[PDB]
């Protein structure tokens, strides 16, 4: 055991951790990969998402070469606080956590050639600016950007450990999503520029699509049923005025309550979503049925022929128009 | 003699390299785990997690700390834990954890002459438990705690439950108002990541939700409104005012009940069982109103057939509703 | 304060009083030449149970709050079970479950052959 | 002369080993405790806990710190506590505790010439208190603070309430919005775990609920709503819209009261007495509305009997409600 | 700069920060003052208030006399951790913050005679016990008590820097109160005694008076209008039963709704506040008017003289009693 | 050849005194500020504060750190910030701030050959902003951030914006759902306290609230319900079921939307514009319900009077509502 103590004492003898490996000689290359252990909840209200990752970095430092009985030293993470490590940060991160139970969740491994593998376990809350014009049939690309904080592109660059498509790997049972599906991810690297210089940035877009079954069972089917119930009033006999008044008032009030309920759970955006348009059209159809009934009742004694003609025309007009609208709406929003 | 013990402990920590694990470069070191549960504070369906308080004890052997001549097990001040090697144990599914620190960090170090170290912590952890609420409010859950080594593979460290099935105590102390612990289970396995294979212990609990009158009072209004909707079939067509009043009352009451239950039930945006039950009740009252409209339509042409239609509905509607309830309570139970 | 009554092969232990402060009832047996030995324990509310190795899968413990009583059902009796049996109550924060010292209120010695 | 005091203090800490308790390897060190309660902030039924702020003083003797030539108590800067041995005292039933740290860490170290150490802290702690709500609002609770040594057994440390029953002060001037502290009690014992026997102190309070909060929040609104529901019996049955509106408003407001009260208490499967009372009030308002429906149905045939039903209800409803309230209040006796 | 480094090194050479100045020889006198940069919100429910302060202390330390080119050294605040400082704490504080962004918000200054000025920026949450029997016409004196935590009166005493009235200064713009109005503060000092000995306590009482206009236009005016409307029905003809019935039932329903809904606004206490008495008396007046109408309607068409007498007496009995009650109530709760 | 760089860095920090500012005892040190606003988070009307994430850079010159022979701007590990003097810049109006610390502390230290130091932090801060919500939701606010030196007066330090009006970057890219930023302004002045004069920088934004969401959520539903309640006057009084349902549903829905909105509204001690509009709409719908109740009673005996009242209401209600809208939209616009 004392051999390894002597090796470690020699490695840190005259070592300056303020200086990046290669300062003034060549650019430091860091290879990164991510293992998403759980893709956490996505919040529309805060336009953010949480993610839990194993974040892995690997670089080369020629001051840490050694020759001994073991080819790789798998050291305690304490050693990682005595050498130089990258200052990687997440550009759109909001408030991340570096887990400290029961010990700092970090690992450091040194190879005899001077290659260091440094891994940590993080929870990151990141900004995902969402456009909700297609709610609830919308899709989002939530981005995760990271890079060096202090060292510019002429000092530190970042690469992916392997092919970029396979350098961000998602765990099989790592879905904490209730109203979204994780379709996949795309991986890219680029250059950002700020007042302090040009930096390398590594980006991952996770593509999400919102589940729709809840809204189908809570809003769309009740609204369709309400519109149908209003439109089957044209078959009531014109003499039974009280029955048709009750039917029209019933459908109007039902649509009102459903619309008010649906507005309550809508995200607080400053424009119209798809569900708003559907609800508005259903309300227009229901009120149109009521107004048609009023007009028909107006000509009941004056011109019975006119009222009969209006009823007969409406009986085929209203279902046809509602079907055309439904076909156009669903073909527009379920195909994009 | 305190000076003799002080010089013995100084000799123990003289030349002790904390950066290296026991038996570094050789066989793996075996660490035995014990958990004593103090409470499970809360179990949240909205946040999908649960809060657990425990005494977590780790047992291992370090030959560098073997001492002779003192026939006692030395209980040292917990600050000495900063000068000793300890396993890098972590919990994979925890989201926010802390060690209690009043009046001092709740930490214990006990040494034995053989060189065996006992290390105890008092920990509160909010662990993620993804729940399936598609059978709410009669759902059954399975919440786990995963214990794993972070930096040491199975070539360096080994995990096991000390005492076997008797490694976890205090399950009787768990008192959830809404759940009831059915069973707990201990698992030992290996998990492979891109950096190697790591030991893993797993403590799981099976939870059953408690059913009461307050769970019962979510279906009763819908059932009562459905029966009220049936009642309309027994009214003569001449008194259509009562029939239309019943129809409008039932439809408005049902929609208001459904929207209120959406407002009050926990905000889980996917289809559950009770959502489909409420939708079925709404469909039934809508069908009753539609049947009345059809009877009113055909009344002036086939009064006898209209009366026959009402009389047949009087039986068909309760029969189909009983069938729907039977299918529901057989599929979701 | 909790009062305990012993009846008794099925043994009954009826506990009355502040049984909310003492949410666990346990059973112990004392040999004529040995010390008290834990047998089993049951939670008042959840009914969760714990047994000793020597009596596991043979004895059973149940409870009912209708009259605040607990029951020990003995099956597959042996000559090794000849001991005087006690029923005791344990507080909420009184520590381990297998130690007679932690139990505050004790019942009346019942002879079992 | 501060030079002599500095020499003395430096001599005391010369070679001092903080990993070893006083009289290590010999008889147990005895720690006396005092608590001065400053406040009890928020008793919560929903969270099943309460908050407590206190001055916590510990008193022990360490002969390694005996000094001579200075006839004074040495109050040292609190950072000196980091260089001395202190007991590892902790609260078993706590959930989140902290030591105040403005403008410095609220800590006190006072030495006496014989080696006695007085060690004071100011602590705010949230402690668990499971509650029995079967007798709401006339319930009585018992909330404890449990104090124990985390790492040392009864062979190494001992606890006692320093001063007898006069150890805990400031309890008699504590005002709570809903409760009153009827009594407090001090207990000392030993608690046995798998690692050995540990000393334990207990400070318990008995809280009694003030019924003035349940009244004026749940009882008076229920009585007012029931009275308003009765009002409708004095209107002619021709006024259908007025009576229907009155009945519906009373039903909805009573439902609001029920939900509000149920939210102020934790959710449990069974049904308490107070739930029965609220269900009774709901039954009364719904029965008033249903009686109007029955009168309206029977009005077409026998209007005289329709008026007689209202006349009888005007007397029956208040009397039966008064009898129901009397029965409910005599249930608690 | 070398001169000042030599001076500081000489000052800290042989200096023990575990010992207060003049220990065993004299009493350390600390002169304090407070600059309240914002008096934060008051919370009735938790019975507490927030306050952000510059807390200033000053004391003599003969161990820190120096002589050099500058009379006053305005040092980096970390020097504060190398010398002795008072352990001042707030007796009724609940959970305070010593701000650490971007650096520890403290200043340390040393004068050539050994005087020390030590100032910090703090946020204090303090307990303010409240008696709300006079709500919403209640006034409170929220206290702020501070003193030494470990040094008894024989070791450390506290004094105000200037005259006590002017030692606590509140900024002109620093007022984050919504519901209250700050009328001024009173400054005092005294002795407290506990199990560990006798300590000096410095006390500041901030006098708050609650704003009442919100409740006047939110609760009192609806009740007064409802009572007036209920008493209006006495002037209608006994023949017009529908109008009087509308008035009586509508006023009773409004009073019931007001009494129930005002509960959420009112503080949650176990006693009755002044607004509770006002609402109760208004409810009694409205219900008495309804019962008077019922009694009149009972005597109509049978003993019309008795109904006339009841109405004639009521028209003057109700407004007079309500006016007397309003006079007495407002005199009681406004001259106090 | 990192030996030369390491030797230079060791020489820089050899005799360095962190306790003294650059040019201690002489002329003040200039500090230039840059701010890059990454995002502006929730602007809470309840808490009276906002949140700001920014890259905050400070620039100054220290002659003790000048080095020669190295033609590079030495970026150093951020931990070297603990061995250097940095300004004690603080924010006067901030309630809660932190520096991001994943994966390490988000801090940058860069040296230049002539001794210039660039020191960058990434700060998320919540800052107190007092809002006047009388014109809510049509109000215009002004929220600031104050930057000051805590310990050094104008004799020791002086601030300035580095770049003039271009010092702050990224304001034009911020998108807020409820607000649109109209202007941002930079001010530099001196603030005098009892301890002396200090330099102050102020960054202020003038925020304007978007009216789209409130139209889509509050105003349009309230207007729709108020208009829909007028359908009663156009329904024959014999159809009592429809009229009663209209009145009850409109009143209930008005209360529903009022509660849903008022939950989001802050618990301020004054009445906002939106409150006035909602109370007016509630008064209108309740008056419609009351008018129908009165008409429904007296239709049996006085059909002509009931018909006349309905005919008058058909004109009276829309006219009064239009006048109410005119008064409101002229007062608040
Ligand atoms: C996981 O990571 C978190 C931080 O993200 C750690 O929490 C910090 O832990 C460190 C190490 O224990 C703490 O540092 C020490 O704090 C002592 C005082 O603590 C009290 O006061 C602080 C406020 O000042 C409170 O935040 C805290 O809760 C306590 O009430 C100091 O006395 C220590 O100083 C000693 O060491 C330094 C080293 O430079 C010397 O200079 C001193 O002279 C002295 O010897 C030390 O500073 C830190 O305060 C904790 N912060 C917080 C916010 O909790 C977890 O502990 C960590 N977990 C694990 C398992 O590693
Ligand atoms: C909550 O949900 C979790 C799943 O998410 C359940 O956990 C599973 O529990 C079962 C036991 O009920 C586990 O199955 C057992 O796994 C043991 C370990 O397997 C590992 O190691 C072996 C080599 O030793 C590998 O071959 C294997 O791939 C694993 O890496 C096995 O040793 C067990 O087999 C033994 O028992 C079975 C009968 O149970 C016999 O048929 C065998 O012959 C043998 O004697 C067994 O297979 C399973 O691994 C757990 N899954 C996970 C992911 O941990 C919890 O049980 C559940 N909670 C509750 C309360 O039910
Ligand atoms: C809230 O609820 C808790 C229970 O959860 C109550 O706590 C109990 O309080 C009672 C006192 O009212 C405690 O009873 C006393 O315990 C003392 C300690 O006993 C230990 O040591 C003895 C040996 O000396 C052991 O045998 C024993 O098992 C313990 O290890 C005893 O010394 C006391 O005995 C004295 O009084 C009794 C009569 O009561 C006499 O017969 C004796 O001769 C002697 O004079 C006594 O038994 C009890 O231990 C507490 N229980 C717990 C779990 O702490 C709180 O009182 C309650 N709060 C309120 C306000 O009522
Ligand atoms: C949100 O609300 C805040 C206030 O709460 C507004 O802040 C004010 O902003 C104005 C500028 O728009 C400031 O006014 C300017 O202050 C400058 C600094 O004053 C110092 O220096 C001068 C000498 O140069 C001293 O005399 C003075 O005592 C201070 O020490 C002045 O230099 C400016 O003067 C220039 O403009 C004026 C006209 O405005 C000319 O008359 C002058 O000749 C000169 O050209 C000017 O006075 C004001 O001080 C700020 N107030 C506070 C409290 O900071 C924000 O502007 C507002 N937000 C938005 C978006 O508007
Ligand atoms: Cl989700
Ligand atoms: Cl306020």
């Amino acid at each position: 055991t004392t051999v390894f103590t002597r090796i470690l004492d020699r490695l840190l003898d005259g070592y300056d951790n303020r200086l990046r490996p290669g300062l003034g000689e060549r650019v430091t290359e860091v290879k990164t990969d991510i293992f998403v252990t759980s893709f956490g909840p996505v919040s529309d209200h805060d336009m953010e998402y949480t993610i839990d990752v194993f974040f892995r970095q690997s670089w080369k430092d020629e001051r840490l070469k050694f020759k001994g009985p073991m080819t790789v030293l798998r050291l305690n993470n304490l050693m990682a606080s005595k050498i130089w490590t990258p200052d990687t940060f997440f550009h759109n991160g909001k408030k991340s956590v570096a887990h400290n139970m029961t010990m700092p969740n970090k690992l450091l491994r040194i190879t005899e050639d001077g290659t260091l593998l440094y891994t940590m376990r993080l929870t990151v809350r990141a900004e995902c600016p969402m456009h909700l014009e297609d709610f609830p049939m919308d899709a989002h690309a939530c981005p995760l950007k990271f890079g060096s904080y202090a060292y510019t592109r002429a000092e530190v660059v970042y690469e992916w450990t392997r092919e970029p498509a396979r350098s961000v790997v998602v765990a099989e049972d790592g879905s904490r999503l209730n109203q979204y599906d994780l379709l996949g991810q795309t991986v890219d690297s680029g250059i950002v520029q700020s007042s302090t210089g040009e930096y390398v940035v590594m980006t991952t877009h996770f593509h999400l699509k919102r589940k729709i079954g809840y809204f189908v069972i809570q809003t769309y089917l009740p609204c369709i049923m309400t519109v149908i119930l209003s439109q089957v009033s044209f078959w009531l006999n014109r003499e039974s005025v009280p029955a048709r008044t009750v039917f029209g008032v019933t459908t109007v009030l039902t649509m009102t309550t459903l619309s008010i309920s649906a507005r309550n759970s809508l995200p607080k955006v400053a424009y119209a979503t798809a569900m708003d348009w559907f609800i508005a059209v259903c309300y227009a159809f229901v009120f149109s049925a009521l107004i048609e009934f009023a007009t028909v009742n107006y000509f009941t004694k004056s011109q019975p022929a006119r009222a009969a003609k209006i009823d007969r025309l409406s009986r085929i007009a209203f279902p046809l128009l509602f079907g055309i609208f439904n076909l156009v709406y669903w073909a527009t929003y379920l195909n994009r | 003699n305190m000076s003799f013990v002080k010089e013995t402990v100084d000799k123990l920590l003289k030349g002790y390299d904390i950066r290296l694990r026991p038996d570094f470069g050789g066989p793996p070191v075996c660490v035995g785990m014990n958990i004593d549960i103090a409470s499970i504070d809360m179990v949240s369906e909205v946040n999908m997690d649960y809060t657990l308080t425990m005494y977590f004890q780790q047992y291992w052997r370090d030959k560098r700390l073997a001492y002779s001549g003192i026939p006692l097990n030395l209980t040292l001040d917990n600050r000495v834990a900063d000068q000793l090697w300890v396993p890098d144990t972590y919990f994979l599914n925890d989201k926010k954890s802390f060690v209690h620190g009043v009046t001092v960090k709740n930490r214990m170090i006990r040494l034995h002459p053989d060189g065996t170290v006992l290390y105890g912590l008092r920990i509160t952890t909010t662990a993620a438990c993804m729940m399936d609420l598609r059978r709410y409010p009669l759902d059954e859950q399975n919440c786990t705690l995963e214990i794993e080594s972070y930096g040491y593979t199975t070539d360096d460290i080994e995990f096991y439950w000390r005492g076997g099935d008797k490694a976890v105590t205090g399950v009787e102390r768990i008192e959830l108002p809404q759940f009831s612990i059915v069973e707990h289970r201990l698992v030992s396995r290996n998990v492979v990541f891109a950096t190697g294979a790591y030991p893993r212990l797993s403590l799981s609990f099976r939870l059953k939700r408690n059913i009461g009158y307050f769970i019962l009072q979510t279906y009763m209004p819908s059932i009562l409104i459905t029966i009220l909707s049936w009642v309309s079939f027994w009214i003569n067509y001449d008194a259509s005012a009562a029939r239309v009043a019943l129809g409008i009352t039932t439809v408005l009451t049902m929609t208001t009940i459904n929207t209120h239950l959406r407002e009050t039930l926990p905000k889980i945006p996917y289809v559950k069982a009770i959502d489909m039950y409420l939708m079925g009740c709404f469909v039934f009252v809508f069908l009753a109103l539609l049947e009345y409209a059809f009877v009113n339509y055909i009344f002036f042409s086939q009064p006898a057939r209209a009366a026959a239609i009402d009389r047949w509905s009087r039986i068909v509607f309760p029969f189909t509703f009983s069938l729907f309830n039977l299918v529901y309570w057989l599929y979701y139970v | 304060q909790v009062q305990l009554v012993e009846s008794g092969l099925r043994l009954s232990c009826a506990a009355s009083g502040h049984t909310f402060n003492y949410p666990i009832m346990g059973w112990f047996r004392q040999a004529p030449g040995k010390e008290r030995e834990f047998v089993g324990a049951i939670s008042w509310s959840g009914g969760s149970t714990s047994y000793a190795d020597s009596v596991k899968d043979r004895f059973t413990i149940s409870r009912d709050n209708a009259k605040n009583t607990v029951y020990l059902e003995m099956n597959n009796l042996k000559p090794e079970d000849t001991a005087v049996y006690y029923c005791a109550a344990k507080g909420r924060y009184s520590g381990g479950l297998y130690y007679p010292t932690n139990y505050d209120y004790w019942g009346q010695g019942t002879q079992v052959t």
